[PDB]
């Protein structure tokens, strides 16, 4: 996260961090949606441009963190992975349409203080939320900087950006399963995803019912942090027939 | 760079 | 889950985190 600030305890109960085995890295952001399911970006497990195809022998998930580094001994707990569900329709060849992905895990995970999943949005919340200038979090462990590296969780608060805008700022074909996020550069303002926080959640809290909804989740921008540049972030609610029709079946 | 895990989560 | 979105430390206490009002003030 660039320009964000360090995360209160307990601030982001839903982060996972997504972490390789060996060698030891942190590899991407993910969401905690119920005790059994952990929702991420599909190119942070499948992206043959750079030779990704993780298998869920690969993989830990890391729940309940808050230091990036830390093994925080009676707070977090490690997770193995059941299976990998990428949808059926992720363009990782184009411009990472329906950039989404959903991990199975061996066991529930038992929650806690720092342990508990974020909702899912209805298509009321989305369509109430989901309005240019409507803000929400980001949270990630990810770089602080384009061209280091944070002692613990990252949070910044981004407005939602009118989507002739988003188009606007990119040679990338942009569809109606992507928004995008960020300030303008005549608002002063700044920050953004980075390296390391793809996969995170891009959050918003209803100020109907006060509770915490998953809109986005992180996916692609060119570099972090640029002006007239936006981060882009996977549309859930347009993806969450699949989403409920994986969690259905398996 | 990363603090180690415990061995139980990487059998 | 039916406590989805309610966050122990905070919603579930009635505390607020230091800036949750900012996005609150953006929903107009
Ligand atoms: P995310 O953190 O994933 C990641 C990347 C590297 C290591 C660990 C995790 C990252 N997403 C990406 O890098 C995606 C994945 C394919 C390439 N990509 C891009 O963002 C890329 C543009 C896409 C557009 C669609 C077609 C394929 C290219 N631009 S980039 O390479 O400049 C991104 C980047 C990578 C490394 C360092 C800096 C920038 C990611 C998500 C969001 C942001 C953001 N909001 N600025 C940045 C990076
Ligand atoms: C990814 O890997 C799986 C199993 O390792 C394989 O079945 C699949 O064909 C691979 N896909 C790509 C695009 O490489
Ligand atoms: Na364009
Ligand atoms: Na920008």
């Amino acid at each position: 996260i660039v320009e964000g600030s360090d995360a209160e305890i307990g601030m982001s109960p839903w982060q996972v961090m997504l972490f390789r085995k060996s060698p030891q890295e942190l590899l991407c952001g993910a969401s905690l949606i119920s005790d059994r399911w952990v929702l991420t970006a599909a190119h942070c497990l499948l992206y043959p441009p750079w030779d990704k195809n993780f298998t869920e022998n690969d993989l830990l998930v890391r729940i309940g963190k808050h230091s990036r580094t830390r093994y925080e001994r009676n707070i977090e707990k490690i997770s193995m992975l059941e299976k990998i569900y990428i949808h059926p329709r992720y363009n990782w060849r184009e411009n990472l349409d329906r950039d989404i992905a959903l991990m199975k895990l061996k066991k529930p995970v038992a929650f806690s203080d720092y342990i508990h999943p974020v909702c899912l949005p209805d298509r009321e919340t989305a369509a109430s939320l989901l309005q240019a200038g409507y803000k929400g979090r980001v949270t990630g462990w990810g770089n602080l900087k384009e061209t280091g590296q944070p002692s613990v969780l990252q949070v910044v608060n981004l407005p939602i950006v009118e989507r002739p805008v988003c188009k606007d700022s990119t040679r990338i074909r942009i569809t109606d399963n992507m928004f995008c996020a960020g300030y303008k550069p005549d608002e002063g303002k700044r920050g953004d995803a980075c390296e390391g926080d793809s996969g995170g959640p891009f959050v918003m809290k209803s100020p109907f019912n006060n509770r915490w909804y998953q809109m986005g989740i992180v996916s692609w921008g060119e570099g972090c942090d640029r002006d007239g540049k936006y981060g882009f972030y996977t549309h859930v609610f347009r993806l969450k027939k699949w989403i409920q029709k994986v969690i259905d079946q398996f | 760079d990363f603090e180690e895990i415990p061995e139980e989560y990487l059998q | 889950e039916a406590d989805c979105g309610l966050r122990p430390l905070f919603e579930k206490k009635s505390l607020e985190d230091k800036t949750e009002r900012e996005l609150l003030e953006s929903y107009i």
